[PDB]
RNA sequence: UCGGAAUGUCGCGCAUU
RNA sequence: ACGAGAACAUGCGCGACAUUCCGAA
């Protein structure tokens, strides 16, 4: 915690407020914080050779936000990740609590990267997908199908998005990936 | 003795009301209903009354003050306006969303391009039940204070609440359901708003 | 001594802060309630000394449907992090938690069962400067939006005349508002005062241990005997004087240090209405009388 | 979910024996017309003009069956004529909005599976 | 404080089209629905549209600062009327034009004659080398529709009221000939302002001498 | 900023068809009278003016026209947007033409394809915006050329088959606002 | 009857924060 | 004598620009 965090965190827009034992407080760019949290989970699994997992709470707050409020909310997310089998990360709000593998692969590698590459190949379209997905109406799924037909993307990826939206606990991962992508593409 | 007068009524948003916090309005953090913060109503009424009467002793006596040597308790406790149950059912019917997304543009003066903005506004049909407490401190000064309150309400009805109401978003109308002296034996029957 | 229970259902979000405006808290201590009651008595032109001497109120405690919550006893646990993070115990389980049999997962479930409110932070702005060639300034106010069936309750132990005085005072305080932004839309609540049988039976129990329910501080002589073998949490209580007559400008109260609710003492002590005003035109009263609940450890 | 199943079963890309958006537009325009007619109005039961124009939509469904076999097989497989029948039987706004939603899901799935 | 309220009807001359997303009429057909107040599902001219068009026209008429970058660099009359936001030089807007809602008279007259309050105008674009026509549908409020328009003028300087209302005269005239929002260059949005009342609801300012048209 | 408004009477030599979805001619939902869409007039003048002058071999984006037509009918190029000095209004059915039609047993439209019968007149209304004092007259001559072309050519429908030609006569040329001289 | 079924652009920015 | 008290999340901003319901029969 004290030493190898400098090496692991290297190359990120991150200042390590404190490591000091089993815990860790980290401040940086939101995307760099999430990426280094995943890299940290992998490196910690390598360091402990399994046999030990750490839970995390990741928050996204603007600057000049009350630092007391910031740390308290991040600790609240950490506590939300604590409940259960404890091998979880609460990303942003308390509804987005995912296993480390689920966040690393199912949300980012499997969903965020292909969606981002599709968007680059072709923002408001992501917004309307979010509006259709967050609602539970079946005809919202129908409208999502129509939108994916209209999107002029690779139709294999639109069928993949349909499959992700249909499956329970896969729609949540898709929503989190789309929110990550939207936050990635802003001004 | 000390008296508290309760003024309970409705605020009918005659236009889309946008009280910021894309560009979402403030909402009750639990029920996610649109709300009008009490600070918003108090500040708008205070600004309008200050403009009308021109801080002044009347303004500080009404809305409170913290200046040295002139600490005054706020006689007007303007509680948060909540999305009323009647309008809640009126919007549960017709399957109407309480808020709406209004798209707006801004043509530049040089390149003639526009920046689209999606501002959220509470739908016209909404009604927020408001409940404000007037703290009768000086029995002599109650009449003038209520006259100033009525003047501020009249100005607000010809004005807008929070948001860019100079562009139309925020006009409201008050409907005083009842005025009753909840605390004390003060006579509030002759007192009225609007 | 009558021991009426008062239930407070908050219509609007309520702003409580331990240290800052943007900070939000779900309950307040007995002192903060007493300061409101004292302000209300002064406004209502009621008698101050009677309420000062007789009333013994407790910290405001969370309550939801089918449950009343009490502060976690600071009792040694003969799986401890779940107890440490736990804050409030249901009344029906309270004596249970005193005897034992409460395990880590059950305590965690009790902590999750706390269905009282939802903290949030509303951001507002000040335009008092833009007119005078200036600019607006944003400020954050924390608040707690209580759930429809939830709210804050507190017991009061006084004479019949004291209880009637409390009834009138809380009737006025319903519209006066309790909180740190009561004049800006927050803190509005409605109260109902009645005698609760479960609490009367719980207080009727006389165990070997005494548990504080109110933010209390013993007089020095009583503190000599009470502090032995005691397990407690000593909260620092500070604030600003709120009165038009105290001084020209608002000044801070003298820092006070009082035992938090739930602190367990093997020797009871009667508290004191301490004076935390210095060079003020009136004496500011901070409540520290102890409302005791006896239990068996 | 029945619309997606019907569209998938009729896959062959050829959908509904050659049905396209250009064949659908002629009737779906009337469908969305009556949809706007009900959406503007606020009443639990169907307005009489809505009933009359829905009957006209049904006979237009039959006429489009006569015009192109692809439209005809679309209507017989998706039961949309039977759906306008049953909603006329119910004469309520909820059901007819549900039927317009059903047709929207049908065309959406048809576009997606192409 | 004195506020001068103008209430009247803005009458459409050629199909008025203020765009905006939402629950589209003729779902899957039109590509530019008109902005409709969700409560009544009636076409409505947003007051922001009227204010922006009037401000742009008045700025063009008075004069444009060469290479202007922001709205707060306009003429002092423009900033005084429609508001300014210069950092440390903020002037509160005197014109508080509300959304012009659909009038009840035009509601009842369009209920008669079986009007739908809107038309789905068909247009198309033709290329210059391939001569291929690409069609399109745009919703328009039918010209017979009239909107109850309601604006408020704040009296902050007694001396400058006459100049402010003269500038409002110029802006209203320009907007009357110019098109309101939409593709009015192709004939979508010609409007005419009919004024019913210019009265000082609050205050004591003499508004009898004031006329905006 | 000055606006010069010209109001004139299009007179229909042979029956014209601008119907939107042959298809019935486009009719005003309010007056139920045949109406010449303004966008059709504007597009026809712009296309005729473009084809009259020399053009680049490929106009993919529809915006690469001659600078005079570009400033007259507007721009869409990213960063070089010019507002159209010419605003075209919808020419509705003239009151005089309508009354002449009720005088006889003559309908406003015929079947041939719903074609607005010949002899009808539409009151067209055009606005020119003054942006360059030294350019106003040069733009007006291009508008005249366009008008002249629109007299020789048609306006919508099967024009190459002999339907849709009209003639432009101007009742008055006056500046409706501004210090610009109308009689010039 | 056959085609085209919208397309090109911005897609919030600027004060306080 | 309620970490209190005073404070509008507000100020400026057009969903807008280019577009033949048309190619032929
Ligand atoms: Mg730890």
């Amino acid at each position: 915690f004290k030493f190898e965090l400098s090496n692991i965190l290297k190359g990120a827009r991150i200042s390590v407020i404190y490591s000091g034992g089993d815990d860790l407080f980290l401040i940086g760019a939101w995307d760099d914080v999430i990426s280094k949290a995943l890299v940290l989970r992998k490196a910690f699994t390598r360091f402990s050779a399994g046999k030990l997992t750490f839970s995390a709470g990741i928050g996204m707050y603007p600057v000049k936000y009350p630092i007391s409020k910031m740390a308290s909310e991040t600790g609240v997310l950490e506590d939300l990740a604590k409940r259960g089998e404890k091998n979880q990360v609460a990303l942003w709000n308390d509804s987005k609590v995912f296993g480390w593998s689920q966040l690393e692969e199912q949300i980012l590698k499997e969903k965020m990267i292909p969606l981002q590459e599709a968007l680059t190949n072709s923002k408001s379209f992501l917004y309307k997908m979010l509006e259709l997905l967050r609602n539970e109406d079946q005809i919202n799924i129908a409208r999502l199908a129509y939108l994916l037909a209209r999107s002029s993307l690779s139709e294999e990826l639109t069928q993949s998005i349909f499959a992700w939206s249909q499956n329970k606990q896969q729609k949540v991962e898709l929503i989190t990936a789309i929110e990550y992508l939207v936050y990635q593409i802003r001004e | 003795m000390y008296s508290k007068i309760r003024i309970v009524g409705k605020i009918d948003v005659l236009t889309g009301l946008h009280i910021g916090g894309a560009s979402p309005v403030v909402r009750d953090p639990y029920s996610r209903l649109p709300i009008i913060p009490g600070s918003s109503i108090k500040g708008k009424m205070r600004s309008l009354l200050a403009k009308h009467i021109g801080d002044a002793p009347e303004i500080l006596r009404l809305f409170g003050s913290s200046q040295k040597g002139a600490i005054q308790s706020s006689r007007l406790q303007i509680s948060d306006a909540f999305f009323s149950k009647a309008s809640q059912e009126e919007f549960d019917k017709k399957d109407l969303a309480y808020t709406e997304t209004k798209f707006e543009n801004t043509i530049s003066r040089l390149t003639a391009v526009a920046n689209p903005r999606q501002i959220e506004r509470v739908t016209r049909g909404a009604s927020f039940d408001f409940h404000i407490i007037y703290n009768v401190e000086n029995i002599n000064e109650v009449m003038a204070d209520f006259e100033n309150i009525k003047t501020a309400i009249h100005l607000l009805e010809n004005d807008y609440l929070g948001g860019g109401g100079t562009r139309g978003n925020g006009r409201i109308r008050f409907v005083i359901d009842s005025i009753d002296t909840v605390v004390g034996d003060f006579d509030s029957s002759n007192l009225s708003i609007k | 001594l009558v021991v009426k229970l008062v239930k407070l259902t908050f219509k609007s979000p309520v702003h409580f802060g331990m240290k800052r405006l943007s900070d939000s808290n779900h309950t307040i201590a007995a002192d903060t309630l007493f300061s409101a009651l004292i302000i209300e008595a002064l406004q209502q032109q009621l008698e101050l000394s009677h309420l000062l001497n007789n009333l013994v109120i407790t910290d405001l405690f969370p309550y939801n449907k089918t449950s009343y919550f009490l502060p976690k006893p600071l009792i040694r646990i003969e799986g401890y992090k779940a107890f440490k993070k736990l804050t409030y115990i249901p009344v029906e389980n309270y004596s249970e938690y005193l005897r034992g049999e409460i395990d880590s997962l059950e305590a965690s479930k009790i902590a999750e069962s706390l269905n009282l409110g939802k903290a949030s932070l509303s951001t507002k702005v000040s335009l008092q400067a833009v007119d005078h060639n200036g600019e607006s300034e944003p400020y954050s106010v924390g608040n707690f939006t209580f759930y429809p069936e939830s709210g804050l309750y507190f017991l009061a132990k006084g004479n019949a005349d004291t209880i009637g005085q409390l009834e009138i005072l809380m009737h006025a305080l319903q519209y006066s508002g309790i909180g740190g932004k009561r004049s800006a839309g927050y803190g509005q609540f409605r109260c109902t005062i009645e005698d609760s049988g479960k609490f009367d039976s719980l207080l009727s129990q006389t165990g070997n241990i005494a548990i504080l329910l109110s933010s209390a501080m013993a007089s020095d002589e009583e503190l000599v005997d009470c502090l032995e073998d005691a397990r407690y949490l000593l909260k620092k209580r500070t604030g600003f004087v709120q009165s038009k007559t105290y001084a020209d400008q608002l000044v801070k109260k003298k820092d006070f240090y009082a035992f938090s609710a739930g602190s367990t003492f093997y020797q009871k002590f009667n508290g004191k209405i301490f004076d935390v005003s210095d060079n003020g035109r009136h004496s500011v009263y901070r409540y520290a009388k102890a409302f005791w609940l006896e239990g068996k450890i | 979910n029945f619309a997606r199943k019907v569209v998938e079963e009729n896959k062959r890309i050829v959908l509904f024996n050659g049905l396209t958006t250009s064949k659908l537009r002629n009737l779906l325009e009337l469908i969305n017309h009556v949809y706007t007619k009900v959406y503007n109005s606020d009443d639990t039961t169907l307005s009489e003009d809505v009933r009359d124009e829905l009957e006209y939509l049904k006979v237009k469904f039959a006429y489009e069956s006569g015009r192109e076999p692809a439209v005809r097989t679309f209507i017989e497989k998706t039961y949309v004529d039977k759906l306008v029948d049953v909603v006329l039987k119910k004469n309520t706004k909820k059901i007819f909005l549900d039927y317009c939603k059903y047709f929207e899901a049908l065309v959406a799935y048809a576009k997606f599976y192409r």
